């Protein structure tokens, strides 16, 4: 399974570009694919989403009416037509599959990302620790704090924990809290209080040196938290 | 609506599954299923080659109508415990060999297979499409010996027109449900080529008469 | 040959005959005592309230 | 003005009145009986073809009660019958004598898809498709029938003397509407009998009883439809040419009782022929023997 | 001589029957005479699961008691979310003739089997978002009537070749072959500790197989017709056999014999499906007369009736937490009766 995207480069400010995410290695027509960008010195922000069979389509506040998402289920590729590119659109656009059923793991595989560079009521997450001093082997704790209680009526608490290793794409660690992404080690566990949350890493290692993002999924727009960078 | 962002997209996955369930169910509703139930190994392998693991489905298509023929005789279990899966089949393609009357008796064994399947409680309305195979081999068996070996109570003479009309009437006798179902008899062999055309003519009388129970016309 | 099959029927019935059977007055008191001990954990015997019932339709 | 356009009285007035309630109540007792056998069996309502027989029994039940309440009011009661309310009473009987005839076309097309496309008939017509063609039948039959009460007066043109307070050109426009709905029946029920003779001659060419079973049923359907409706609709077309100096308009009020005779014979010929209605009639009594 | 082998089998059948008569001092109906009855048990249909288009032949809840797989003869194997009635998965099979389905206790695998003499195991939780056939277990020479997951590696299938077998999934192979029946093994059921399992065949007899040993421990010749379904008491020391002669009968393994008979005179058609509730006080049978009876299991008398199906209830299963009961009938509808 892999997701490789194409587009970007030096765009004139106010121009247009098509970002094409070509999906190879999975059943593409059943995954409701997102687009998530990353500013050159900031954390992630969610950009666009298209469902399975292109039923529902959402955008952020910045790109509503300015971008346009579309998927091609026979050709196994996903598009993002953006017009009138402002200078605040310079980013690196990831392409995130997310299937939704009961017990699924959304946001599990992320694309590699294409550095776009133009020329020149939301649930506000807050990761208060911008950086944590870290010694390898000890137990570190990353605390995320919501601005609305993510605990829904059906028992689920839609908070997702991502890890972005330096030079890589964000990997899903923990879906709806105290779950575990199929493929990450046992040392990650997330114990939250419905509105204030915690990630626990037990036996730390240099593979866990990175940035940790807490992501709500209660309602659109999917507000990501800021960066919690862990440094040796 | 009190549904979350994931529960709204778990319903849309269900409603997209419902679309693929109807579009694959309406595709399989336009197909004709035909439980082929030839008794023994006589005549059953002839008409699958003419018209083209325990159950051997032989798919084929004639005049934009897709037939499924579930040759199920390779099961060798108790028949009463799985024959209700074939309830709601469009027809039943029985196969009798005409020349097995010299070969209890083999012809009488294929009447007990017919009597136990035409009065079954699941097949009270599925019309048997009875195929009397081995016709071009039935003629020379008659001219070498009469029908009186198998049938003791035979009044007509030996020749083929009275013998073959008698074995047609012996198998159209074993049904007690003369009003709900019908028996479409053909007289085939290996050299015939109309046996794909007869099934299409016989199931189109079945589905027409099955449709005229639905609109209350019959 | 049925000499090797019907002997297997005998060795099956010889192996089945050697089990110690407790009496019915003992082996049905336990089916009574398992039903009384676990009676509170049954949501079909005693109707669970609608707050704890996950099927509310 | 509403009273004197029907001059019919005398010794016949009891026979015009009691025939509208003996044939009016039994048609009401028979149409709700079929409407109860379909809706309470609850395996017939999911079958999409009994909705056309059921709505025929629904369009006929209102065609029997409103023709009961309007006709004895007009001949032996002689009510007030003002300008605005009577156009409802003449429209509510025309809607239910068009939606009944429209249901016979709607079930003929349904019986045409049984034979034109035999194997895919369950996929061409489902319960969802049967209700959307039943909905557009009921509002189109209401729109062409409730025409003069929304806007019409018969101010510039002579309006017809058969039906009081009703324009003559709309009678020319309503008759030709039904004349396609009749031509949609005789061409369909003639094409059911033609696509079956093509098939019976094709099966029996290898080695008649399907056609004669159809023509004994569809022939009587076309016989019981045309020996009563055409006496209404032949002289209704004759009313436009000559203004009927003699008492042909007297004979129409007797001949307009034929379309109530056509009411109770519709569940006898359509629903009592159905072997599942016959089976559900003997199954529903065993529920009610207690 | 062959005629001496029928004799010493009968003299060994006598001492089994004599020791069966030696231990019957009082019946279970004698002990539960002065016990408070459970009254009328009325369960309403909470969910009705649409979407199937043919006759539903089996269902199986998950251990989480929220997901149920449900096989039917339209060639589909739908996985339901039982709380909010969504289809999690719709698995198109290689053939429509499916007579059983299973659900692994972990949740990752689903096995359906049918008239193809084959058992095909599906993979739910995987990458690529598909449900693909993990393994196809061939080797049975009859219709595969019930398959039950021991764990994610082993599965016990019951075929109509008078043989149950124990499969290894990671290499599809019959580990042990459970022979001894003389009829089509219609349904099996696993003990809660899964060291034993029972299997009721078409020779009016259920057995008790040691899974790890390979042999048959006990033979429960009590019925008189085909045992169409079977289930365990939750203690694991008793089981109940729905038959074709309309009598569920509760046996028990320690007393080696029959305890009760759930016979009523108003029913003449057999039982397609038996499942105890949690705590084993109710015995929900599934009949051919469009019905489901909630028998008391200490007393014999009928407590409630689950009516509301338009055709034969072919399968029922109470959840592992005992909260609900899903009876999938021959009309294309599952119904969940809390
Ligand atoms: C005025 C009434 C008391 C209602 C009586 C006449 O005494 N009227 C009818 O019985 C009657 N009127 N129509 C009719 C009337 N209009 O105006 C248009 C189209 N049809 C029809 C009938 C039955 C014929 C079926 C069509």
């Amino acid at each position: 399974v892999q997701l490789v995207e194409s587009g970007g480069g030096l765009v004139q400010p106010g121009g247009s570009r098509k970002l094409s995410c070509s999906a190879s290695g999975f059943a593409f027509s059943s995954f409701g694919m997102h687009w998530v960008r990353q500013a050159p010195e900031k954390g992630l922000e969610w950009v666009a989403y298209i469902s399975s069979g292109s039923g529902t389509i959402y955008y952020a506040d910045t790109v509503k009416g300015r971008f346009t998402i579309s998927r091609d289920d026979p050709k196994n590729t996903l598009f993002l037509q953006m017009t009138s590119l402002r200078s605040e659109d310079t980013a690196m656009y990831y392409c995130v599959r997310s299937i939704y059923y009961y017990g699924s793991s959304p946001f599990d595989f992320w694309g590699q990302g294409t550095t776009l560079t133009v020329s020149s009521s939301d649930i506000v997450m807050t990761q208060a620790t911008s950086s944590v001093p870290v010694t390898p082997g000890e137990s570190v704790s990353i605390s995320c704090r919501s601005s609305k209680s993510l605990l829904h009526s059906n028992g689920n608490t839609y908070l997702y924990w991502f890890l972005q290793r330096p030079g890589q794409s964000p990997q899903l660690l923990i879906y709806r809290m105290s779950n575990l992404a199929s493929g990450v080690p046992d040392r990650f566990s997330g114990s939250g209080s419905g509105t204030a949350f915690t990630l626990t890493i037990s036996r730390l290692e240099a593979e866990d040196v990175g940035v940790y993002y807490c992501m709500q999924h209660l309602e659109y727009p999917l507000t990501f938290g800021a960066g919690t960078k862990l440094e040796l | 609506c009190t549904l979350s962002a994931e529960d709204k997209a778990a319903v849309e996955r269900s409603k997209m599954i419902d679309r693929n369930l109807r579009e694959d169910g309406e595709k399989a509703a336009r197909e004709v299923k035909l439980l082929l139930l030839g008794a023994g190994e006589s005549g059953k392998s002839t008409i699958v080659k003419q018209m083209k693991t325990g159950i051997v489905e032989t798919h084929f298509t004639f005049k934009d109508l897709h037939f499924k023929m579930f040759d199920v005789g390779g099961q060798r279990s108790e028949r009463k415990k799985w024959i209700h899966c074939f309830e709601g089949v469009t027809a039943i393609i029985f196969c009798v060999a005409l020349s097995d009357y010299d070969l209890m008796n083999r012809m009488h064994e294929s009447m007990k297979l017919f009597d136990s399947i035409c009065n079954n409680k699941w097949f009270t309305d599925t019309s048997i499409i009875l195929f009397l195979n081995k016709k071009d081999l039935f003629e020379e068996k008659i001219k070498k010996s009469p029908l009186t070996i198998c049938y003791p109570e035979y009044a007509g003479s030996n020749t083929y027109e009275e013998a073959a009309a008698y074995i047609q009437c012996q198998f159209e006798d074993l049904n007690k449900r003369k009003d709900t179902k019908e028996i479409y008899t053909h007289f085939t062999c290996a050299t015939d080529t109309k046996n794909v055309q007869f099934v299409f003519d016989a199931v189109t009388d079945v589905i027409i008469k099955n449709n005229l129970k639905d609109c209350g016309l019959f | 040959a049925s000499i090797a099959q019907a002997r297997k029927l005998v060795e099956q019935l010889k192996m089945e005959a050697n089990i110690d059977r407790i009496k019915v007055s003992k082996a049905a008191a336990d089916l009574m005592a398992y039903c009384e001990a676990h009676a509170k954990e049954d949501p079909l015997l005693t109707p669970v309230p609608a707050s704890e019932n996950p099927f509310r339709e | 003005p509403m009273k004197d356009y029907m001059i019919l009285s005398g010794p016949q007035k009891t026979a015009v009145a009691v025939l509208c309630t003996l044939l009016g109540l039994l048609s009401a007792l028979e149409n709700v009986a079929v409407l109860y056998l379909i809706l309470s069996s609850h395996q017939l309502r999911r079958k999409p073809s009994y909705l056309f027989i059921g709505s025929l029994a629904g369009a006929d039940f209102l065609a029997s009660v409103v023709f009961a309440c309007s006709f004895v009011n007009f001949h032996v009661f002689h009510g007030v019958d003002s300008k605005a309310v009577f156009l409802l009473k003449i429209g509510s009987v025309t809607m239910t004598f068009t939606a009944s005839v429209g249901s016979l076309l709607l079930t003929a097309i349904d019986r045409y898809l049984c034979l034109r496309y035999p194997p895919s008939y369950k996929a061409l017509l489902t319960r969802g498709r049967a209700l959307v063609t039943l909905g557009i039948m009921w509002v189109l039959s209401a729109l062409v029938s409730y025409l003069p009460l929304m806007g019409w007066t018969c101010c510039p043109r002579p309006c017809s003397e058969l039906f009081p307070l009703i324009p003559n050109d709309y009678l020319l426009s309503w008759l030709l509407f039904i004349a396609f709905l009749f031509s949609g029946i005789i061409y369909t029920y003639g094409h059911v009998l033609w696509k079956a003779h093509q098939h019976v001659a094709s099966l029996s060419g290898h080695q008649m009883r399907l056609d004669v079973r159809l023509a004994k049923t569809l022939g009587l359907v076309l016989a019981v439809l045309l020996i009563c409706w055409f006496p209404v609709l032949a002289l209704m077309a004759h009313s436009l040419a000559t203004t009927l100096s003699d008492q042909v308009k007297k004979a129409f009020a007797f001949c307009s009782m034929l379309c109530l005779i056509n009411s109770m014979v519709n569940p006898v010929i359509y629903a009592l022929r159905s072997g599942e209605i016959r089976s559900s009639a003997h199954h529903c009594l065993a529920h009610w023997k207690k | 001589e062959l005629d001496q082998l029928r004799q010493e089998a009968e003299q060994l059948k006598n001492q089994i029957r004599d020791a069966r008569k030696a231990c019957a001092d009082a019946t279970l109906s004698q002990i539960t005479n002065n016990i408070d009855p459970v009254g009328r048990i009325q369960m309403r249909t909470r969910r009705t699961l649409r979407g199937h288009l043919a006759k539903i032949y089996a269902m199986h809840w998950g251990t989480d008691s929220r997901l149920l797989v449900s096989a039917s003869q339209d060639g589909k194997l739908i996985i339901w979310d039982s709380y909010t009635t969504n289809k999690v998965h719709a698995i198109p099979l290689r053939s429509s003739w499916v007579m059983t389905c299973a659900y692994a206790p972990s949740g990752n695998y689903v096995a359906c089997g049918g008239l193809d003499n084959i058992c095909s195991i599906y993979n739910l939780k995987t990458r690529e978002g598909n449900v693909r056939v993990s393994r196809e277990l061939a080797g049975h020479t009859g219709y595969l009537s019930c398959c039950r997951f021991l764990d994610d590696n082993q599965i016990v299938t019951s075929s109509g070749d008078t043989t149950c077998a124990l499969w290894d999934i990671e290499t599809g192979q019959q580990t042990t072959t459970f022979t001894g029946h003389t009829g089509d093994v219609m349904s099996l059921s696993l003990a809660p500790d899964t060291r034993l399992f029972v299997s009721g065949a078409c020779d009016a007899s259920a057995k008790l197989w040691d899974v790890r040993e390979g042999m048959c421990r006990q033979t429960f010749t009590g019925h008189e017709s085909d045992i169409n379904a079977i289930c365990f008491f939750p203690n694991g020391n008793a089981f109940a056999t729905g038959s074709d002669d309309a009598t569920c009968r509760l046996f028990d393994l320690r007393a080696d014999q029959e305890l009760m008979t759930y016979s009523h005179d108003n029913i003449i058609c057999g039982i397609t499906s038996v499942s105890f509730s949690k705590s084993g006080r109710l015995l929900l049978a599934g009949y051919d007369d469009f019905n489901c009876n909630v028998w008391d299991a200490l007393k014999a008398d009928r407590a409630g009736v689950l009516a509301g199906h338009d055709n034969r209830v072919s399968c029922l299963g109470v959840t592992d937490d005992g909260m609900a009961v899903a009876t999938g009938s021959w009309d294309s509808f599952l119904k969940i009766w809390n």
